[PDB]
């Protein structure tokens, strides 16, 4: 389910080799295709879970130079927006 | 001459920002507790 609109959440890609999986890391996020040593940025969308939380900021997964996944997306972009 | 405040005033001035950040700790803090480790 979340694969395919992870995969064809870019589509058309036709990468010669050197390229990371489509589809989820960590939280609920679908993270399209791309060439291996891209720093895929993106960060969440508007409102999660239960709490609106910060999208001003971008965050990156970063897509492997070789064929796989990065350990850090800087996610903390997403953080809390309120008042003390 | 050496002057400081926020030093000294941190015992108060690091419980002020944590105390008030329970809020985001019982639930938020999973949310960004994820996010963080994203």
């Amino acid at each position: 389910l979340q694969d395919q609109h992870c995969e064809s959440l870019s589509l058309a890609s036709n990468i010669s080799g050197l390229q990371c999986n489509a589809s989820v890391d960590l939280i609920g996020t679908c993270w399209p295709r791309s060439p291996a040593g891209q720093l895929v940025v993106r960060p969440c969308p508007a409102f999660f879970y239960g709490v609106r939380y910060n999208t001003t900021n971008n965050g990156y997964r970063e897509c492997l130079a070789n064929g796989s996944w990065a350990a850090r997306v800087n996610y903390s972009e997403c953080q809390e927006i309120l008042n003390e | 001459p050496p002057i400081s405040l926020d030093l000294t005033f941190n015992l108060l001035r690091e419980v002020l920002e944590i105390a008030k950040a329970e809020q985001e700790a019982e639930e938020a803090a999973k949310n960004r507790l994820l996010l963080e480790e994203a």
